[PDB]
């Protein structure tokens, strides 16, 4: 979507992530008032509306996150927003656009979701309830791994060149304490873990966790009302929805995610060259490393090779999941949209202490999509695009 | 009380009354010629007008996965796949067999047998593919 | 919210209500396909961005939904949303922002729930035992109960007036194909039907349903293009969440319904005397009727009078739920706010035959809400105010 | 699971002396705008965190209230619940203590402890009720 007038990132807020026996309201409460702290907001009259994503919770989960905040009422319409996995990036992309066309100077995007307090452990998630893939026994690991078993066939790649992005995105998190899981992991024991979906190993699978994140938007004049010293510019915010058929596509491409970033690209005149982190959906370890190729960081036929190039880690062309990804978090559905741009504000901002990505960042891209329909890879894609909004 | 589905699904699945072999129905629209599972309305031009195309029998396994963790109260372990058919059309279905034993590209065949329970607890028979001689 | 340009309502869709085999994806699909066929798209990609409500079927029901259309894809940025019982409405207004701001000039909006087809526990239908309410033993139509006794207690109204509230509007639907249940029922029967929470009998509440609703909405220079020869425009549309407090409140009025009604008003430059057809949210016979009062139809205490007057049905002051309303259709949670607009355009436009209401209205209002935790009257309130848009 | 669920709700609310003294509800005063109310985190008004405890009347007054003859899941019916308002001007959820058709609106009520579910182990949760005076 092209904006209309300038749209930047005051404070934002995000929860540790894990298993957590609070509720989604009370998690999204949490984000959400460290996003107004962020931002110098210390009233509840000053948020001019409200969208928050949710996956399973609830049916009004912003309603629920701002009640005890007295934020509710007749100057605060708050809507709640669903595409499965990319609920958190659509709830900040909501409130951008009342920004940039002028609906609101000031808004708040939040994602929150609670998964362990409502289900038993012991299973995957399925495809969507009323699926056609469900039916016959549908998990979403199994989706996955049906990629890397792919890739592995045209390629040979082996699950050991898979275990890689573990290895990378746990490194990532050492030092990060919002993350489940993090630390040195070597190959052997990602790819000696049990077997989940083969060649999808426990380790190689994001975790199902809870958690949130808030992201508090507004005009340049309202940055400077605020007192707002790093704003973070939105370059661009692509959303689509995915190409359905029963054809035999290519699932090592991805159709949407390469149609969502080049669209990205284009709107915000940055090239993925340009890019100096990502935070993606890597749900999976073969995720991460197909999307190197969609997202065009590199040529076809290079991700293996970028990867094992260090090209995706520090020092490289751009450090690929700095906060550790959904390998390190876990993938709370509704959460997980918000939190990555949460976090690439705070990298952006030189905040992130043992984790702070050198040279500071100057540009940050976020990617989420949303899973379970039949014929689509991907229901949905939400792409943010955001860069250093501060002078020097 | 009414029961629970014990078949899956005749807009796919065609069993003769007459014991000839089951197979896989497609359709195709008869105004554009397009190929596809059963529709209201052609996704590609919106027709209503269809006719019933029994499609091949016999396709290649383009991917799987051995499943260890299933979904909620599926008995575990077991397999599914993206099986391609001649007519380019791809199908979303459980294999028959063991673990650690098929490969991408491995041609297998259609074959009738239980998917999951129903809520009566009885199985649901439904389509599936196997290994060929 | 105020519309920063025109924006009119092209073709409407809707279903019959009732209990249906078809899922909420087919019946979407079809209430869709209708909207787009009345409002004269011969290039679907004219559509350039889809909202669809929905409350418990699955994350990502709009896909699932235009996935059959063949309209997925990088041209159709596809969110969806909930506020319980908004849902519908809220995607109507997403469409009409859209448009409003010039982020497009065709939108779409969905609404489509299928419950009967679906194991619900009936804990997916109230909130957890951490809300205050419920762990001390609340059911929604105690709730309502709670607010008919009072304005008993207040007005002198009986069980037999509260009853009259589902003989009138099953008599509205007597006509309606969409409607579920329609037709002559006596107020002995609403009376003598079982008790749920004293002075609410079954008759008096509405039921689970499914069904779904469509509506394009588009510029003026759209409706000029696409040939629309009754467009409808939108005079104003407003979204509220519901305040929070724990202070005794006046449960015979509503704060949230007052509030936005009033903006509403004030935002269309349309008052409450004006408005001759309206849906509202009818969950409860008494629901019904203390809204004459909330909404400003007649003044504080007189919605006792205004009924028995025939204030609200044909020759009245205003026909209230003409389709037949909730306790007509039951009640789809993600469908009913998109279906209000519906059946309003289609009486607006006269097309609705023998539950037409004559003389033709112009002026229609639709109103739902939605959820509501301890200490909220409603989580949320979605109205619109629709007025004929064609010369002579 | 063998760790318990709760017996009681709430002790934030509904303060139960441990020297055997009367219980009553109490409410919490925004100390920086005046602001009664149940407790909280943070005041809604005006998000400070800085309150007093107050000590809530026991006597209270329906406002209405309503006989539930199909309700909650687990619950024996017929039970009856109420908005209850206290003379501080807070408004409290409750159920009442008695028979089906016994109840008006406006009647002087009493708190009262008593059963108001069961738990997870099938054992009682002990919370606040109000009664009939006489
Ligand atoms: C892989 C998966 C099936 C494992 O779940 P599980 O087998 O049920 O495991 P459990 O929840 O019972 O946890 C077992 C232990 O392993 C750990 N653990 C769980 N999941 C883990 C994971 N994904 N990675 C690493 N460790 C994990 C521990 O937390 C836990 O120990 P604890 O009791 O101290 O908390 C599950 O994580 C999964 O399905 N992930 C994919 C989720 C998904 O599809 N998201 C949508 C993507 S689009
Ligand atoms: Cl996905
Ligand atoms: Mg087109
Ligand atoms: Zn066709
Ligand atoms: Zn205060």
């Amino acid at each position: 979507m092209k904006l209309q007038r300038e749209v930047y990132i005051a404070g934002v807020g995000e929860t540790k992530f894990g298993k957590h026996t609070v509720d989604f309201d009370v998690l999204g409460r949490e984000a959400a008032l460290q996003a107004m702290n962020g931002s110098n907001i210390d009233r509840p009259d000053m948020i001019q509306s409200a969208y928050v994503g949710n996956g399973m919770n609830d049916m009004t989960t912003g309603q629920a996150v701002f009640r005890g905040l007295g934020m509710c009422g007749p100057n605060l319409p708050i809507i709640n927003v669903q595409s499965a996995c990319s609920a958190g990036a659509m709830a900040v992309f909501c409130a951008i656009k009342d920004v940039a066309t002028g609906v609101t100077d000031l808004s708040i995007g939040v994602g929150t979701e609670n998964h362990t307090m409502h289900r038993q452990s012991g299973a995957a998630f399925s495809a969507a309830r009323s699926d056609i893939e469900t039916m016959h026994g549908a998990v979403m690991t199994g989706k996955y791994a049906m990629r890397a078993t792919r890739y592995m066939h045209e390629t040979g790649a082996t699950i050991e060149d898979l275990a890689m992005i573990t290895v990378k995105n746990r490194k990532h998190a050492t030092h990060n304490p919002y993350a489940w899981f993090k630390g040195a992991i070597t190959v052997e024991e990602v790819v000696n873990s049990r077997m989940v979906a083969y060649p999808m190993t426990l380790q190689q699978c994001c975790g199902i966790a809870d958690g949130a994140a808030a992201v508090v938007v507004g005009s340049k004049e309202m940055m400077k009302k605020l007192g707002i010293a790093k704003p973070v510019k939105v370059a661009g915010v692509v959303v689509e929805s995915g190409p359905y058929h029963n054809r035999p596509r290519d699932i090592t491409g991805d159709d949407i995610t390469e149609t969502t970033s080049e669209k990205l690209y284009e709107e915000s005149g940055i090239g993925p060259k340009e890019v100096n982190i990502l935070e993606l959906h890597d749900a999976f370890t073969i995720a991460e490393l197909l999307y190197y190729e969609c997202m065009g960081l590199c040529k076809k036929g290079d991700g293996l090779k970028f990867l094992r190039d260090g090209q995706s880690t520090y020092g490289g062309q751009c450090v690929v999941s700095p906060r550790g990804g959904l390998l390190s978090y876990g993938h709370p559905i509704g959460a997980s949209g918000a939190a990555q741009i949460a976090q690439n504000v705070k990298q952006l901002r030189g905040e992130c202490g043992g984790y702070q990505v050198g040279p500071t960042p100057k540009v940050a891209m976020s990617h989420v999509t949303g899973g379970g329909l039949s014929g689509t890879e991907h229901a949905a894609c939400t792409m943010h695009m955001l860069v250093k909004g501060w002078g020097s | 009380k009414e029961p629970d589905i014990t078949f899956f699904h005749p807009d796919i699945l065609e069993v003769p009354k007459d014991g000839g072999l089951p197979y896989l129905k497609g359709y195709r629209c008869k105004k554009c010629g397009q190929l596809d599972f059963k529709t209201e309305m052609c996704t590609n031009c919106w027709s209503e007008e269809f006719e019933m195309v029994p499609l091949s029998r016999r396709g290649k396994v383009y991917s799987f996965s051995d499943i260890y963790i299933g979904q909620q109260g599926l008995a575990t372990p077991y397999i599914f796949a993206y099986v391609d058919l001649p007519e380019n059309l791809r199908v979303f279905a459980q294999l028959e067999g063991e673990v650690d034993t098929y490969r991408c590209d491995e041609e297998v065949e259609l074959t009738l047998g239980p998917i999951r329970m129903n809520n009566d607890n009885l199985p649901i028979i439904s389509y599936k593919f196997k290994k060929i001689a």
